[PDB]
RNA sequence: GUUAUUCCCAUGACCCGCCGGGCAGCUUCCGGGAAACCAAAGUCUUUGGGUUCCGGGGGGAGUAUGGUUGCAAAGCUGAAAC
RNA sequence: UCUCGCCCGAAGCGUUUACUUUGAAAAAAUUAGAGUGUUCAAAGCAGGCCCGAGCCGCCUGGAUACCGCAGCUAGGAAUAA
């Protein structure tokens, strides 16, 4: 015997994005508090392009298969 | 084959039937198409005109 | 099977397995009778009663008997609350 | 157009001329305005009041209904005030209805996107997460429907009440949900 | 490569049955695969089923009752004329008393011999026994 | 698993069920639309346009902020590029085989692919004249490709 | 949990994972198979997922003859008597 | 729509089928089948009863059925277009 209606939450991280009963995706949005003069930039977490903030006018993100990461000193949640 | 209220059953199954007393192949009471298919050879060897002529006496 | 005219006829009725609810066969023999005894109240002694399992060959061979008893003794729910 | 608006809706529309003198509805209720209201009982003596809304101005009754909701039960018993709006359930069209030189149909007035939208209306504060129906052993349907973990206690009580409405807008036995919101 | 989404369901339970497992998975839905299990929830060979509503076409979780040898799709759908049934009868269905056939029928989905009590007949989705 | 190579790998993404934004993207649809038809001013795909909000401007799927989609937003007052997209990069690399072709005539690994990438413009074609937003007089020689890069 | 730039700072290098698709393997009475064997050669007399090519006792034989292509060598299509 | 003589006819007078069930429509002959002791049977459409002539005689039978596909009409609106 198995079950499919409740599984653990344990098992369904584990299983693939489309692949459990749900399907919500795995990437999020993350909020890069750049020290740069005052903004709070959102910004997706897989992303693709150089996120370049407005105000300070560096780079945020690295473009890289999979997930991009920080450059310096940039710190970061989630908005839910 | 065919359905319980089939006129064409109730027409064809009952003069059969009847056509089965009418010899006395069956019995006078069971009127149904599975006693039909109850019956046997050894009926029509009885009806045949020796057999009965055997059951009427002066056969021998 | 009953008929028309209520009539026994049929001879026995073969045990249904526990998990699978399969017919047991006549002549297959890796079917199994498991019998777990009843316990008392607090004292923890025997009562003179017991509940039955049948299991068939298939699940007793690729292992999920196994699974099958103790999820039959929570569906008794002798094992767990 | 033909309307003569009754006795428990009078009292409906005047508790809100009542909010827009001098609070913090004024320019806003100066610009928001009435379809229709019901008033129903859910658990036996206890009623429920509903209202129904404009669909183009439910955002006017959406962005603002957490004050709202607590102004207008201030005037009206503290008891349970519910949001929904005006759904013109449209038939298909059948092949001896006629062809009555009409559209096509939109499928924002249509049955299975009317009703299914009346779920979103009822719970309002919370997000639906997900619906299951759990088919019983008969003809017959429960909506097992998921809801957000964040307002949970805010959706707490309505849920006493939801079942109760639902039936008598939709006739569709569900049962609201209190799970774990899963990202 | 997804087509006659029927025969994709009646496989998942066939391969389910004969595995003996409790319950199973069939990742999209119909109004006919509700109604296909609504003949056989009605008769009562597969307990109770709960559909997972996927906001674009849903699952099934059936939970099994374990009667099943057989849950098959006629995959062309062939026509069926009345009087003709009973050749279906004779080819499909084991036993003269056991077993069940799902129609398309003019007022809806119906079962092998509630159809000639409606006396309408249609095309078939399949068989199961 | 594809059309013209075997692969029947599985890399697709999925919306969840979560409608409309919460709390943050404090922006409107005719917010939304103001800065959409900037982007395309500045001369990017509608496949690039999705990108650009995506990371950088915080805002997610733009069915659900506007109620519509934004192709049907930038038709709305004129941007169209008048060839679409699917048959805009499919032509953009098959330009560029025959002239990879033109200077090694012995590549035929590379023969081989523009047979596939011919094929695939053939069959889009037939798309794109069934729902007549591209006419039934319209074809594809060699020279069609050419100016239309 | 180590180790290399210089040490947060990134990636390297292994170590224990979980995901996807990939070439393969081990075992198993899922069953299938005439058997060898097969996770597909299973879900088949409890026979109907969609779809293309094909075999019908061995010989004569891809032979004779036609068309058709090839500069040619040969290719494709293909009998019959017995 | 009550242009016609509160309900009815009729009148504006319908995106189609496919499919399904009724309804028509068919030539018999042959076949399934009814009925009939042709002596039974294959047949055939025959006969059965009263009146000692006597009544310018009675009664019933010579059925029913399937008639592919296609065309037609009226019901059914599930699946597939
Ligand atoms: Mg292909
Ligand atoms: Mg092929």
């Amino acid at each position: 015997a198995k079950d499919l209606l409740h599984p653990s939450p344990e098992e369904e991280k584990r299983k693939h994005k489309k692949k459990r009963l749900v399907q919500s995706p795995n990437s999020y949005f993350m909020d890069v508090k750049c020290p740069g003069c005052y903004k709070i930039t959102t910004v997706f977490s897989h992303a693709q392009t150089v996120v370049l903030c407005v105000g300070c006018s560096t780079v945020l993100c690295q473009p890289t298969g999979g997930k991009a990461r920080l450059t310096e000193g940039c710190s970061f949640r989630r908005k839910q | 084959t065919l359905d319980e209220k089939d006129p064409r059953r109730l027409f064809e199954g009952n003069a059969l039937l009847r056509r089965l007393v009418r010899i006395g192949v069956l019995d006078e009471g069971k009127m149904k198409l599975d006693y039909i298919l109850g019956l046997k050879i050894e009926d029509f060897l009885e009806r045949r005109l020796q057999t009965q002529v055997f059951k009427l006496g002066l056969a021998k | 099977m009953q008929n028309d005219a209520g009539e026994f006829v049929d001879l026995y009725v073969p045990r249904k397995c526990s998990a699978s609810n399969r017919i047991i066969g006549a002549k297959d023999h890796a079917s199994i009778q498991m019998n777990v005894a009843e316990v008392d109240k607090v004292t923890g002694r025997f009562n003179g009663q017991f509940k039955t399992y049948a299991i068939c060959g298939a699940i007793r061979r690729m292992g999920e008997s196994d699974d099958s008893i103790l999820r039959l003794a929570k569906a008794d729910g002798i094992v767990s609350k | 157009n033909g309307e003569k608006p009754d006795e428990f809706e009078s009292g409906i529309s005047q508790a809100l001329l009542e909010l827009e003198m001098n609070s913090d509805l004024k320019a806003q209720l100066r610009e928001l305005n009435i379809t229709a209201a019901k008033e129903i009982e859910v658990g036996g003596g206890r009623k429920a009041i509903i209202i129904f809304v404009p669909v183009p101005q439910l955002k006017s009754f959406q962005k603002i209904q957490v004050r709202l909701v607590r102004e207008l039960e201030k005037k009206f018993s503290g008891k349970h005030v519910v949001f929904i709006a005006q759904r013109r359930i449209l038939p298909k069209p059948t092949r001896k209805s006629r062809t009555k030189n009409k559209q096509k149909r939109p499928r924002s007035r249509t049955l299975t996107a009317v009703h299914d939208a009346i779920l979103e209306d009822l719970v309002f504060p919370s997000e639906i997460v997900g619906k299951r129906i759990r088919v019983k052993l008969d003809g017959s349907r429960l909506i097992k429907v998921h809801l957000d973990k964040a307002q949970q206690n805010n959706v707490e009580h309505k849920v006493e009440t939801f079942s109760g409405v639902y039936k008598k807008l939709t006739g569709k036995d569900v049962n609201f949900e209190f799970p774990e919101f899963q990202l | 490569v997804r087509m006659n989404v029927l025969a994709d369901a009646l496989k998942s339970i066939n391969n389910a049955e004969k595995r003996g497992k409790r319950q199973v998975l069939i990742r999209p839905c119909s109004k006919v695969i509700v109604r296909f299990l609504t003949v056989m929830m009605k008769h009562g060979y597969i307990g109770e089923f709960e559909i997972i509503d996927d906001h674009r076409a849903g699952k099934i979780v059936v939970n099994l009752t374990g009667r099943l040898n057989k849950c098959g799709v006629i995959s062309p759908r062939f026509d069926v004329q009345l009087k003709d049934l009973e050749k279906w009868q004779n080819n499909l269905l084991p036993s003269r008393q056991f077993g069940f056939i799902v129609l398309t029928t003019s007022a809806g989905i119906m079962d092998h011999e509630e159809a000639r009590r409606k006396h309408t007949g249609g095309k078939i989705l399949g068989f199961f026994f | 698993g594809r059309m013209h190579a075997p692969g029947k790998g599985l890399s697709q993404s999925a919306l969840p069920y979560r409608r409309s934004v919460p709390t943050w993207l404090k922006l409107t649809s005719d917010d939304v639309k103001e800065q959409i038809y900037k982007l395309a001013k500045k001369g990017l795909t509608p496949s690039q346009i999705g990108v650009i909000l995506r990371d950088s401007h915080g805002v997610a799927q733009v069915r659900f902020v506007t109620g519509n989609k934004i192709l049907r937003i930038l038709k709305s007052k004129g941007l169209a590029p008048d060839l679409p997209e699917d048959l805009y990069h499919l032509i953009k690399k098959a330009v560029a085989v025959r002239k990879h072709l033109e200077r090694n005539r012995k590549d035929k690994d590379a023969k081989f692919r523009l047979i596939l990438i011919e094929s695939r413009i053939h069959r889009l074609a037939r798309y794109y004249k069934t729902k007549r937003v591209l006419p039934p007089n319209w074809k594809y020689e060699s020279s069609t490709a050419s100016a239309l890069v």
